[PDB]
RNA sequence: UCAUCGAAUCGCCACCUACAAGACUGGAGCUUGCUCCCUCGAAGGCGCCAAGUAUAUUCAU
RNA sequence: GCGACGUCGCUUUUUGAUCCUUCGAUGUCGGCUCUUCCUAACCUAGCGCCGCAGAAGACGCUAAGGGUUGGAUUGUUCACCCACUGACAGGGAACGUGAGCUGGGUUUAGACCGUCGUGAGACAGGUUGGUUUUACCCUACUUAGCUGGAAAUUGCGAGAA
RNA sequence: UUAGGGAUAUGUGGCGUCAAAACUUAUGGGCUCAUUCGAUACGUGAAAAGGGUGUUGGUGGAUAACAAAUCCACCGGCCCCGAAAAUGGAUGACGCUUAAGCCCAAUUAGUGAUUGCCCAUUAUUCCUUUGGUAAGGGCGGAAACUUGGAGAAAGUGUAGCCCUUCCGAUGUAGAUGUGGCCUGGAGGUUAGGACGAAGCUUAUGGCGUGAGCCUAAGAUGGACCGGCCUCUAGUGCAGAUCUUGGUUGGCG
RNA sequence: UCGAACCACCUAGUAGCUGGUUCACAUCGAAGUUUCCCUCAGGAUAGCUGGUGCUAGUAGAAGUAUUGUGCGGUAAAGC
RNA sequence: GGCCAGAACCAGCCCUACUGCAUUAUCCUGUCGGCCGGCGGGCAACGAAGUGCAAGAAUUUUGGGUCUUGGUGAAUGCUCCAUGGCGA
């Protein structure tokens, strides 16, 4: 029995995780800059990096705002983002992480895209069987009105 | 996360209708329990002391705090048996958090390359690296 | 255990130009063009610019992740200096009694009357690797592999040599064989 | 002689999943494939029962 | 190439033990016949290597694929010679193989001899003469037919290289 | 470690499929490539030195030059050879190798202190039996909304005198008990039978843990016989190369 | 039928040997050891076990420890 | 009567939130530099756990007769009276 994401749709896939890694060198991905994690108990989260320590393993925090601690998290759950502040061409890995992210590097990835789909598939979850009537009126509004679309362009 | 948390045992040797204050032997060992912390203090003063755990009691283990949670370097001086070359010690020196971390790293690395366990591996100077 | 060492680079000057296309490498140049695979472990080729480095960088590393990183270093060196200098290869003969012929047809070589053996033994060649003779007098004995690829023209400048064998006989004696003389790198400004 | 078990359906699946162009201009699009879920679309408008609290859906190819 | 001195792994067609199975019966060696299997390679086959110039041997490795005889004496296995041959290698298969053959050796009841024993008799000492039953049953194999069969005989059960 | 059942939970052993359980754990630390990898003890032992110019670990001691690093010696295996047989061939099978191998750990993921998960004739609990002679309490008439019993009899034993309570419950040789089963016959009693007895048949049910009993229905049978208390013995059969009779396969 | 015929009888000869020995449930439930035996394929005797018990029996209880108090000459050690 | 479903008290397995409850040190400052040494006062405990009290409330299962009742203000006591809903 299979959910799908095409192509290939896939047989036996537990709908609580994937195995989305694929290895690549510690120091390119990240240097103390910031990341998200997908995987944890709290879920989807970012935290900038405090450091690395040894390889898999990273410290992982945020200034406050979030409840989330200074802690160890795995890189088997964090994965970069194009949103740094202290890794690669910026001269170094900074401290006082308030600071680095009241530069709204994270402000302006939480109000910027690919945040926008963190809680699209946080709002599938809370949305209770009144807004999933909405979301179905809403789906089938845009369904039809494409079939009245496409008959435009067929008379094109 | 990571087991085998870190125990400050001490203890005198039941004091003692002989010395009747004998000297109190405190040493801190990292282990999974505090059963486990007593097993092997008694092991130290049976050996390093002459002391059975009969003949002396536990004054107060202890379960020390923490450190700051942030990386650092830790050299960890340990020493295991093994048919494989008997009583070696060794360095390993890691990288981890906690002093709890790293000797636990230590531990998986020997039972990795050597299969000495728990119970042949003594361990000394769970220190820090600034460099 | 496992560890990080360094990085490798090349410099791709002019006449030279490398691509990074399904991560294999084409060069070429103004004597000859050619191009070939280059994968192993933690090795991704990855060219920078068209024309201003080649970079292969590999993140894990041990004895034999690490034994092999820079032998494609080895092996793109070839192909940038190839497409412009060449390598020659050259193989000599000696004789006693023997009086011999050889022949080389286009696409093939000829071996006969080889130690005596009054026949042909061929050997396919591949498309572009151009040969003569300088039998004709003043040589009179040499055969000059010329051709642009480091391991493309070794390749069978190898197999004359395994052409040559006399097998159930004292060898030191008496040199019978036209055998691969003299691994060199022969450039030119005649 | 059939009363059946089953319970999304495809000209938007279904070469390819991944190209092309960033150690800092975004590309994305060779896409969480569509559409499906109560009147062909959102704003209504409409009949439903007495199959009398669950009972294989008394449907449906 | 092995040899002092030596040792250390693995070896059964081994010398014996063990007494575990069999005493209301696993019928005795050797052959004949036929099939198989292994390589620790005897031959051919592949290079290799030497004081391997040709010749011709020399050492070695890889390979179980193919091949490995005919006789004399012996019941023999083995052994020995004879002769051919490229060479006549070594083994397993219940010391492969008797409801397949043979019956020469073991083989009893007859008899003779040698030693032993007072004697009857004994000898794993010699010699000679001395049963060899049954497939018509099941499977194995060998050929020879027949007939069902796809929810492998059934649901209507629905999948077309 | 063992009465008959249900549930909860474990033990040993496990969780890739067979196979219940990580629908292949968000697993974590290293190790491992093995042209017969390796992988559950005790099965019997698997492999012995030996080395290397091999992959990973550790200690003694140089250079600041190997052909900005590069050495001289060894300790430690995983792993390479050392090492081999005879039907085809075994981790148990497939298969696994960025593990489903090995050694360590884990147990909801560094968020905050528990049982990840699956399997028993075990454990816990719940009913039911049965024994203990195990304890009790009643051991002749009253009421809680519907019946049952704190009214069923002075009792080893049952269709228990009635409740309810604890505990135990396997078992060969053996022992013992049974208000226990069965066959032939006797003494008693009660009673059937031509309106169909014994017998016999069984997809005839029921009821007893069982031995067995009772019923029904015979398009069976034709004339004897059941229950109960004692008595009695030529009293229970699957197995003795049983005995006798009969049949049967092989078998047209 | 003959290393002692055949028939009937003693005779159902003897067998520490082989084979068999007919219902249920319940309650318990072992031993292959001691000594003696022309004994070692068997017996007898203890032990194990069952039944019936008798008897005033938290005791004359214990495959257990503690406490004292004895004992010993194996391991290790030492020549 | 048999077949179900739901409900309700009983006990049972329980859902478990907040978790408080004390302790312990963690940690609060000072100027130093890409080999780091020049140290003291506990007055803070939400990531201190070898550690104490929790029901209402979640679940099927199993059994149902000697009842229930009303709250008081202190430093917990008087007490009174006699299952339903389907299908077949
Ligand atoms: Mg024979
Ligand atoms: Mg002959
Ligand atoms: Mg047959
Ligand atoms: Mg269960
Ligand atoms: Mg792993
Ligand atoms: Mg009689
Ligand atoms: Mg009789
Ligand atoms: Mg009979
Ligand atoms: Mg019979
Ligand atoms: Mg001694």
């Amino acid at each position: 029995t299979d959910a799908y994401a095409v192509p290939l749709s896939p047989l036996l896939s537990c709908a609580q995780g994937i195995a989305l890694c694929i290895m690549v060198k510690s120091h390119y991905i990240c240097a103390g800059r910031l990341v998200r994690i997908l995987r944890g108990p709290r879920q989807d989260r970012v935290g900038v990096i405090v450091d690395i320590v040894d390889a898999n393993r990273v410290l992982v925090e945020n200034p406050e705002d979030a409840k989330m601690w200074r802690h160890v998290q795995n890189l088997k759950n964090v994965e970069p983002l194009k949103y740094c502040v202290s890794v690669s061409r910026n001269c170094s890995a900074k401290a006082l992480k308030d600071a680095l992210a009241s530069s709204k590097a994270l402000e302006k990835y939480a109000k910027t895209r690919t945040a926008a789909r963190v809680e699209a598939k946080k709002a599938c979850a809370a949305s209770t069987d009144f807004e999933r009537y909405q979301l179905r009126v809403a789906r089938r509004s845009r369904a039809h009105w494409a079939r009245k679309v496409f008959d435009e362009k067929d008379a094109k | 996360k990571p087991h085998l948390r870190h125990y400050q045992v001490v203890g005198r040797e039941s004091p003692s209708e002989k010395n009747p204050e004998p000297t109190v032997y405190k040493f801190e060992v990292f282990a999974p329990n505090f059963v486990v912390a007593k097993s092997r203090f008694w092991r130290m003063m049976r050996v390093k002391n002459k002391v059975k755990a009969t003949h002396g009691d536990v004054l107060s283990c202890k379960v020390v705090k923490d450190a700051k949670l942030v990386a650092r370097n830790y050299l960890v001086d340990i020493a295991y048996y093994s048919q494989r070359c008997g009583y070696t010690r060794m360095v390993k020196e890691f990288r981890d958090v906690s002093k709890t971390g790293a000797v636990s790293q230590a531990y998986h690395d020997l039972a990795s390359r050597h299969r000495a366990r728990y119970h042949n591996i003594e361990v000394l100077n769970v220190k820090s690296i600034p460099d | 255990m496992v560890k990080v060492k360094s990085l490798c680079t090349l410099q791709i000057p002019e006449g030279v130009t490398v691509d990074v296309k399904g991560r294999k490498v084409t060069v070429t140049g103004k004597r000859g063009t050619l191009t070939k695979d280059l994968t192993h472990l933690q090795l991704d080729l990855r060219v920078d610019k068209k024309n201003r480095t080649f970079t292969v960088i590999r993140w894990f590393g041990s004895k034999i992740p690490i034994a092999c990183l820079n032998t494609t270093k080895a092996h793109v060196q070839n192909m940038i200096t190839g497409v412009t200098k060449g390598y020659r290869f050259k193989v000599r003969c000696a004789y006693a009694h023997f009086p011999i012929n050889v022949s080389v047809d286009g696409q093939n070589i000829e071996v006969r009357n080889f130690l005596g053996e009054k026949r042909v033994r061929r050997q396919l060649v591949p498309s572009s690797v151009k040969v003569s003779q300088t039998d004709p007098s003043k040589v009179k004995d040499e055969i000059i592999f010329d051709g642009n690829d480091l391991e493309q023209v070794s390749r069978e400048a190898a197999v004359l040599h395994q052409m040559c064998l006399v097998k159930k006989k004292d060898i030191r004696k008496f040199l019978d064989g036209i055998y691969v003389q003299t691994k060199t790198n022969i450039e030119g400004m005649e």
